[PDB]
């Protein structure tokens, strides 16, 4: 996340930070997730889509940290890993940016809510907020563009969402952008999501809910001038959800 | 270069491609 400012799992329970493990135990970040019902965490097929073999990813819940263990965390292993059948990416834009992990603990439990863990509603269908509606993201990714690191501790901030006229302009996106997509920026264009954000939440009050509007997909640069957050709009992938679920 | 090791490879702000 550039700008923004660190939180803890409690500002966002319903984040989910997934891992791989290699041949030698080291676990390296892939990135984000959220919990959308006990058994399942909503992400993104970019992901996944270069390994795409459920038995080598973890998922945390309630984990406020990127490399270091926290108080209220919950280790799950991957037991189904759904990808989208029609995901694609031209060289910028990537369509079908979704994906669902079941999780299953090792004792073969689902989440339980605590204060580190709930789940996040959906939008029902074809439900956005307007545009101009501040939502949130959250994430463990670069805190600038041209960092080789990633922040130890949870970030979140707040952007705008823009209509898909205006994303879809020349000097945005064009038609770039879809209808299964969604865009939120900064006025000012100092806040974004980055690498390592994928798959992480874009989350609206929408009918006095909190919910996940989007998920974290693509977009130029980060924070970068008329370049919007482009996320899956996940109000357009109901029938899919509910296939898989 | 860039490995499997590597953080949301194919994220914004990546060098992919
Ligand atoms: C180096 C590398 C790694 C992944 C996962 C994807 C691309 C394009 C390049
Ligand atoms: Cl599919």
């Amino acid at each position: 996340i550039i700008g923004g400012e660190f939180t803890t799992i409690e500002n966002q329970p319903w984040f989910a930070a997934i891992y791989r493990r290699h041949r030698g135990g080291s676990v390296t970040y892939v990135c984000g997730g959220s919990l959308i019902s006990p058994c399942w965490v909503i992400s993104a097929t970019h992901c996944f889509i270069d390994y795409p073999k459920k038995e080598d990813y973890i998922v945390y819940l309630g984990r406020s940290r990127l490399n270091s263990n926290t108080q209220g965390e919950m280790k799950f292993e991957v037991e189904n890993l759904i990808l989208h059948k029609d995901y694609s990416a031209d060289t910028l834009a990537h369509h079908n940016d979704i994906a669902l992990l079941k999780i299953r603990s090792k004792e073969g439990r689902c989440a339980q809510p605590s204060r580190t863990i709930q789940t996040i509603a959906l939008p029902s269908m074809y439900n956005d907020p307007q545009f101009g509606t501040s939502c949130e993201i959250t994430g463990f990714g670069k805190e600038q563009s041209t960092d080789y690191l990633y922040p130890e501790q949870l970030k979140m901030t707040v952007v705008k969402l823009i209509s898909h006229r205006e994303c879809q302009q020349p000097h945005y996106y064009g038609s770039e952008v879809t209808t299964k997509m969604l865009c939120a920026a900064d006025p000012q264009w100092k806040t974004d999501s980055c690498q390592g954000d994928s798959g992480g939440p874009l989350v609206c009050s929408l009918q006095g809910r909190m919910t996940l509007t989007g998920i974290v997909s693509w977009g130029r640069g980060c924070a970068l001038k008329d370049k919007p957050g482009v996320y899956t709009r996940v109000s357009h992938f109901l029938p899919w959800i509910r296939s898989h679920t | 270069a860039c490995s499997r090791y590597e953080v949301d490879c194919r994220g914004r702000x990546s060098a992919c491609g």
